[PDB]
């Protein structure tokens, strides 16, 4: 796990949805007026 | 201190929750207590605004 060392000062958190997923998985990300929309 | 400390000397627990609203998520709502639902009648509705 060579991702990160720590977090120190932090902000909003969310950890949930233990759900899984010849096949394709499209992904669209955008942020406007502070709302991070994902499709 | 003592179990029966008088006013002005006994412990004083305080909560000072601060109000703010800026570019940070402005998650401000109203005291909208949910009410009953009716149908088949001319009525005024507020569905999530």
């Amino acid at each position: 796990f060579r991702v990160y060392s720590s977090a120190n000062n932090c902000t909003f958190e969310y950890v949930s949805q233990p759900f899984l997923m010849k096949n394709l998985r499209e992904f669209v990300f955008k942020n406007i007026d502070g709302y991070f929309k994902i499709y | 201190f003592q179990p029966t400390n008088g006013v002005g000397y006994q412990p004083y627990r305080v909560v000072v929750l601060s109000f703010e609203l800026l570019h940070a998520p402005a998650t401000v709502c109203g005291p909208k207590k949910s009410t009953n639902l009716v149908k088949n009648k001319c009525v005024n509705f507020n569905f999530n605004g």
